[PDB]
């Protein structure tokens, strides 16, 4: 069915422009709906932004109206959001739409002279069921995902929100619960996703 | 411009019991119609539009009815006004589930070969599935209490039974590290009847 998916940088530098592309499948942008940009400041508040309709027709946010731009190319399926001069009350997760009942997965933008860094990761090693995981340390900027052998295993599945350390860079950790018994015949894996730096690291969980 | 307040950043619940979020906007929405929707957000996700669920109200007072919340109801409730633009949002009311009492399962992590290479050691204390969501943890290095340099962090109420997870980390030097033997997690929580103390000596 319809989905809609967002790419862009996850870092945009101070003064500079965010430009961020909605892909949209199984639908045409020109057929119908309005197509609208939303974020969520840190803190959880939304606000709209602005849209383009099926006809190409703009409406922005007044808050906005001099920073903003909401384009489109009908034969790529693809409209896209443009604001300019952003501060570092731009950072948010941006969200694009259909109406209000479809949703973009969302991308976190932070607005940063800082460069990306992708993770280390570090096993967290066990010593009937066992707790393991991985330390994800050393990122920026937000965020990273955290799957367990590919997405085979999810339940029991702990990954905390990450933590902003004195060196300006994010830590979290992800720990999943395990029958004790498969310890030495299973293999555990965390797959990481550092999206912003385009960067995964896998790492082989161990028992000591 | 609409204005749309939630009054209550957040609202308690038994399960099984019924729960109402209420809305208000500074001007009506009617035009027989009523422009209101309400969403949910579970933490991760992207905001979703919303059988148990009921939206009532007049014209500038809305209420969500949650009849017999489950487990499954937690994440941020928002109402939105879509009589005119700009489309604005009130700043989200959190679905809170009170349940009974569990104590965290406790696990203590050394160190890894691969971060000591870096001259920075971190152990991490996980504590696993409780409630109430406030929890004591403190460390010991050799049995000297220490201060200063451990960060928790929580997640967000678990969707299937209500609970909270907490990480512990101790961040010192690789030297600092090496220098003593013995690393300990103490834990207070209201399930434990007496303190939990998890703990591993160095290599």
């Amino acid at each position: 069915d319809v989905q809609l998916q967002e790419s862009g940088p996850g870092l945009v530098k101070p003064s500079q422009s965010l430009s961020l592309t909605c892909s949209v499948t199984d639908y045409s942008i020109t057929s119908g709906y309005y197509w609208n940009w939303i974020r969520q400041f840190p803190g959880n508040k939304l606000e709209w932004m602005g849209y383009i309709s099926y006809d190409g027709s703009n409406n922005y946010n007044p808050s906005l109206k001099n920073r903003i731009s909401i384009t489109r190319d009908p034969s790529k399926d693809q409209f896209f959001l443009n604001l300019n001069s952003v501060t570092t009350e731009d950072t948010a997760t941006y969200y694009c739409t259909r109406g209000s009942l479809v949703w973009g997965q969302g991308t976190l933008v932070t607005v940063s002279a800082a460069s990306t860094k992708g993770p280390s990761v570090f096993p967290l090693a066990p010593s009937g069921t066992a707790a393991l995981g991985c330390l994800v340390k050393d990122y920026f900027p937000e965020p990273v995902t955290v799957s367990w052998n590919s997405g085979a295993l999810t339940s029991g599945v702990h990954t905390f929100p990450a933590v902003l350390q004195s060196s300006g860079l994010y830590s979290l950790s992800s720990v999943v619960t395990v029958p004790s018994s498969s310890l030495g015949t299973q293999t555990y894996i965390c797959n990481v996703n550092h999206k912003p730096s385009n960067t995964k690291v896998d790492k082989k969980v161990e028992p000591k | 411009d609409i204005v749309m307040t939630q009054a209550a950043p957040s609202v308690p619940v038994t399960p099984g019991e019924s729960v109402s979020i209420s809305c208000r906007s500074s001007k009506s929405l009617l035009h027989g119609n009523t422009y209101l929707y309400w969403f949910l957000q579970r933490p991760g996700q992207s905001p979703q539009l919303l059988d148990r669920f009921s939206g009532s109200g007049s014209g500038t007072a809305f209420t969500l009815r949650i009849s017999r919340v489950e487990a499954e109801d937690v994440g941020v409730y928002y109402c939105m006004q879509h009589l005119e633009y700009p489309y604005t949002f009130g700043g989200g009311t959190r679905l809170e589930v009170k349940r009974t009492v569990a104590a965290p399962s406790v696990f203590i992590f050394p160190p890894s070969d691969e971060q000591l290479k870096s001259g920075t050691a971190s152990v991490v204390c996980l504590l696993n599935n409780f409630y109430p969501r406030e929890a004591k943890v403190q460390w010991k290095v050799d049995n000297a209490l220490q201060s200063g340099n451990s960060q928790e962090s929580v997640t967000e109420q678990d969707s299937k039974d209500s609970t909270y997870s907490l990480s512990s980390t101790l961040t010192l030097s690789k030297a600092d590290y090496e220098k003593h033997k013995v690393y300990a997690c103490e834990v207070t929580h209201q399930g434990l009847s007496s303190p939990v103390t998890k703990s591993f000596n160095r290599g």
